[PDB]
């Protein structure tokens, strides 16, 4: 209804900044929702694409009184360089599901509870 | 008895691509060089960073276990210079010192899903860093720490550009000092002892500061090495001049202070080690004062005097009340100790470890057994030898077995190059298969890994001289590059000999001989094989020495999968062994039942 | 595409045994169980069951069926199986096995560990008689995709004890005959053994019994017929018919 | 006790018998 631009938000600056994917003119990124019925709260599950490598990162919209609106970040899963079939992540029991096919065209999936501590590891499927 | 050099298992598994490219692109920024070092505790990695960007891999792979961008309040590339296990709360994690030109970075790493858990901006220059407490506030029956320590929960001993070493408290106890990974807080850095820690930890809680003690160290001298020795309670502090200062952190005080041979030459590493036993309460802690542009290396053997040796609940035998430290064995390497190169040589300390194997026996009903003294203590030293006019470095990984060495009772000799890995005290391997393929990646860490490093077992306890030997000794490692990891076994020549000469067990009759000789010279056959050569014995004889052998070691299908050979392909006298090792066959069934009778008439 | 599946969380001892006992030594120890002592115990015992994996194949464990349907008790087969093993020996592996054993401190904690780790059957009678329901959860469920994944599930799981049953009393047998060669007190170990080696016998009666009906075929029967055998067993009185939904496979 | 590692595993569902869903063009 305002017909213009309120901000303009950068999702690696609520990360830990990397410089090269802000800049990067990649494409193919993706945002899931999931909504958390009790909390009223709505997660952002980004998987920016980098060609470097792809990463999932997990945000809270909120919205001030003023109408301005941010990315609260909750966390950030790195994942390796592959053709990104599918992915989701849920509220319930705080999970990250992703499934690539590789340029060998086999079918890979894999799930990691994403804070279950915080410096690196999947459990596979 | 005499080794074999580093046997390579696959080569140079170099690490990904875009760890490469994460690793080389900040070397050419101002103030960012390329580190790397192996992570040693419940953590199975390998960390490399140039800045900002830091990479895990697996430390016996080389795969990217995982890979981030991170900086402080600074875009200076924060390179990491230190990584010490953490283990708060129960979380397994990693505690890192990055440097800059304007300050350091703090960070907890907690191994789950690739981020950073914890960020504090340091005002000093990190060193180097080491945990001395994990809960500081819960111990309170061990006696390591300090009052202002006990106060603490998790104590950090950091050491800085200036002399100084700062004890920080990570705050963990407290809420209000707990950083994010964007927040951060200052350290409110008392130079002076308090005893009124609680109301100053307060303070700082409430300024968004954590508590910190510098102590009162030398100031214009640079401290180029830091360790903690748990079992003395002691804080080993080294300054690039040579200079080794031991701290009493019980009194937080400078307990001992002397200079180890050097003026310019730092104290490049240090190394505690334990006699299997010590009546006299002192240990050994080899301090290697190392050249790092050319010059002399030596290698001291620094006996630490401790009045106290007490056994306190921590499931660790603690020593206090410290008297001296005094070089007591001093190695040149510099000139030629355990290397052909005489004139003065450039020697960089690749890694430096300290490996302890403890044996056990179960084997009862149900039930659980602990740890106990080592039978096997050793301190693992892998260095690079550079002899100036082409700068290629030769590889050694040295092994001092203290055991061994109290067995051989303190030999004291200086040794002059050649080789003479046979010796028990001291030995080392020459990892020259290794530089053929890192002739040039930088190496920048060697881990021989603890379960790698055992011994086998014997047919009947206790366990033959050859146990005794460092040829005995199996054990795979990987060394670091910058490209990736290279990993070799060593001493695995003696299985080769083995393996290759049952693999050719169809004509394994012509190969005794060698085979034989290889095996003798390996040290795999028993004690009382290596008395006889296979020169001056016949293939026949030493087959069936070798068929008797595997008798008494309760093997039977070595001599089923040897026989079976022999039956095929052209060999015309596996008939006549055949013959004569079923006629000692049986003489040896009547020997042991007339000795089995004689054993069960009475 | 066209067809589907579930993600079903493996169970402890099935996700253990799936990765090899090795890399296990690279999860941290109270991850691999709760009791320290006893998860490098149990450690240790996967990396040697891994280790006889290796070698012990799918033909073995067919011509052990076959052995065990033609006269020869599982007992006996269990005993060629590993003297096969050891007269295939190059490079002493029980060796290694051994070296294994001696970080386990006293075996039977372990292998009881073992025993606890997979008793999910009990011994309970339950007949054809209908309890007392409580949610509308009990007629809940029961769909062919529920029987498709349950009888892949049993085939499965089937499988994976059968391999590990098998194992167990290789190394069992294995270490009764090692007897004092690098062991200490293995007076009372020993006697221990002969005791625990029927149960396991029993046992891995059982799993191959749930294994062989597993990997058993069956034939289209009409449903007349099958109604026909309900009547009469009810008749004779071993059987109380109870009917929902019966479902023939195509 | 401490944490919780854990694998999922691929059952095929779908129909035992053969029967599948034609779409109404």
């Amino acid at each position: 209804k305002d017909q213009m631009c309120l901000m303009v938000a950068d999702m690696l600056e609520y990360v830990p900044v990397s410089k090269d994917i802000r800049q990067t003119a990649g494409t193919g990124h993706k945002l899931r929702l999931a909504y958390s019925d009790t909390l009223e709260i709505l997660y952002l599950g980004v998987y920016l694409h980098t060609p470097r490598q792809g990463q999932f990162c997990v945000f809270q919209l909120v919205c001030t009184e003023s109408n301005r609106y941010s990315l609260e970040h909750t966390s950030s899963i790195f994942t390796n360089q592959e053709t990104l079939i599918d992915f989701t992540f849920t509220l319930s029991s705080m999970n990250i599901w992703a499934l690539w096919l590789d340029d060998d065209n086999q079918t890979v999936m894999k799930h990691i509870n994403f804070e279950r501590n915080q410096a690196g590891h999947w459990n596979p499927v | 008895m005499q080794n074999l050099e580093a046997q390579v298992t696959g080569s140079l598994v170099a690490f990904p691509d875009v760890t490469q490219k994460a690793l080389k692109e900040d070397e050419i920024n101002l103030d960012s060089v390329l580190r790397g070092k192996f992570s040693t505790g419940r953590t199975s990695l390998a960390w490399l960073a140039c800045g900002p960007q830091l990479e895990i891999t697996n430390s016996v792979t080389g795969e990217r276990i995982s890979a981030y961008h991170f900086s402080g309040l600074t875009e200076r590339p924060p390179v990491v210079v230190a990584v010490k296990e953490f283990t708060w709360q129960k979380k397994t994690g990693l505690l890192v010192g990055l440097v800059e030109a304007e300050g350091s970075v703090l960070c907890l790493y907690d191994i789950g899903i690739s981020k950073v858990v914890k960020a504090v901006v340091l005002p000093g220059s990190v060193t180097a860093v080491e945990p001395i407490i994990n809960h500081g506030g819960a111990s309170a029956s061990t006696q390591h720490l300090h009052q202002s320590l006990r106060w603490f929960f998790g104590v950090t001993a950091v050491v800085t550009d200036v002399g100084h070493v700062l004890l920080i408290d990570l705050c963990l106890d407290e809420v209000s000092s707990n950083q994010d990974e964007l927040d951060a807080s200052d350290l409110e850095v008392m130079s002076v002892i308090p005893t009124k820690i609680p109301k100053l930890r307060e303070a700082a809680t409430r300024e968004r500061r954590h508590l910190c003690l510098q102590l009162a160290a030398p100031t214009g001298t640079t401290v180029s090495c830091l360790s903690y020795i748990s079992r003395t309670n002691q804080l080993a502090v080294g300054y690039s001049d040579g200079y080794f200062s031991l701290w009493n952190m019980k009194t937080l005080r400078r307990d001992y202070h002397v200079q180890i041979e050097g003026g310019r030459v730092p104290v490049c590493a240090v190394a505690f080690q334990e006699p299997e036993n010590d009546p006299r309460n002192c240990c050994y802690l080899w301090a290697v004062q190392s050249s790092e542009s050319g010059g002399d290396v030596s290698l001291h053997l620094l006996q630490l005097a401790f009045s106290d040796r007490k056994c306190l609940a921590s499931g660790q035998i603690m020593y206090e009340l410290l008297e001296y430290c005094e070089e007591r064995y001093s190695l040149d390497l510099s000139g030629s100790t355990l290397s052909l190169r005489g004139q003065s040589n450039n020697t960089k300390l690749l890694g430096c470890q300290t490996i302890e194997k403890f044996r056990v026996h179960g084997e009862r009903e149900d039930g659980v057994h602990e740890v106990t003294s080592p039978d096997t203590s050793v301190s693992v030293f892998s260095w690079q030898v550079n002899t100036y006019g082409q700068g290629k470095p030769s590889v050694y990984l040295g092994v001092f077995d203290i055991n061994r060495w109290y067995q051989a009772q303190m030999p004291d000799s200086l040794r002059s190059g050649q080789f003479l890995r046979n010796c028990s005290y001291f030995a080392f391997w020459s990892l020259e298969a290794v530089v053929n393929i890192t002739t040039q990646d930088i190496i920048f860490d060697i881990l021989v890994h603890e379960r790698s490093l055992s011994r086998g077992i014997p047919p009947s306890y206790p366990p033959p001289e050859q146990f005794y030997y460092p040829s005995t000794y199996n054990f795979d490692a990987t060394c670091l590059l910058n490209s990736g990891l290279i990993h070799f076994a060593c001493t695995g020549f003696q299985k080769e000999t083995l393996h290759f000469l049952k693999k050719s067990g169809s004509s394994l009759n012509e190969a005794i001989p060698d085979g034989y000789n290889r095996c003798l010279a390996a040290g795999l056959l028993a004690p009382k094989f290596t008395d006889v050569q296979a020169s001056s014995l016949s293939q026949e004889e030493q087959l069936q020495a070798i068929l008797a052998a595997a008798v008494e070691t309760s093997s039977l299908g070595l001599l089923t999968s040897c026989i079976k050979r022999w039956t095929a392909e052209e060999q015309p006298r596996s008939a006549a062994n055949l013959r004569f090792v079923l006629e000692w066959t049986w003489k040896k069934v009547t020997l042991t039942k007339q000795e089995f009778d004689r054993l069960c008439f009475r | 595409k066209g067809f589907l599946s579930f993600l079903a969380p493996c169970s402890s001892v099935e996700h253990l045994y799936l990765v090899p006992g090795e890399h296990l030594l690279t999860v941290d120890e109270s991850v691999i169980c709760d009791d320290v002592d006893g998860a490098s115990d149990i450690v240790s015992l996967i990396q040697c069951l891994h280790m006889i994996a290796d070698y012990i194949t799918e033909d073995m464990a067919y011509q052990m069926e076959s052995a065990c349907c033609h006269p020869q008790s599982p007992e006996r087969v269990a005993e060629q199986i590993l003297e096969d093993l050891i007269a295939n020996d190059i490079d002493n592996i029980m060796e290694n096995i051994q070296n294994k054993l001696q970080d386990i401190r006293n075996p039977i904690q372990a292998i009881s560990f073992l025993l606890q780790n997979m008793d999910y059957e009990t011994n309970m009678d339950m007949e054809q008689s209908q309890h007392n329901v409580r949610l509308n959860l009990s007629t809940l469920y029961g769909s062919v995709t529920a029987s498709s994944v349950v009888c892949q599930a049993i085939y499965k799981i089937s499988a994976t004890r059968f391999l590990i049953c098998r194992d167990l009393l290789i190394l069992q047998h294995l270490l009764l005959r090692l007897g004092d060669m690098a062991l200490v007190g293995a007076g009372q170990l020993l006697h221990s053994q002969q005791e625990l080696i029927p149960r396991a016998a029993q046992l891995l009666l059982s799993y191959y019994m749930i294994r062989w009906g597993s990997q058993c075929l069956a034939c289209a029967v009409p449903v007349d017929l099958l109604e026909s055998n309900l009547q009469h067993l009810s008749v004779l009185e071993l059987s109380d018919s109870q009917v929902e939904k019966r479902r023939y496979t195509s | 006790s401490v944490n919780l590692e854990r694998s999922y595993m691929e059952l095929i569902g779908a129909e035992r018998e053969t029967s599948r869903r034609n779409f109404r063009d």
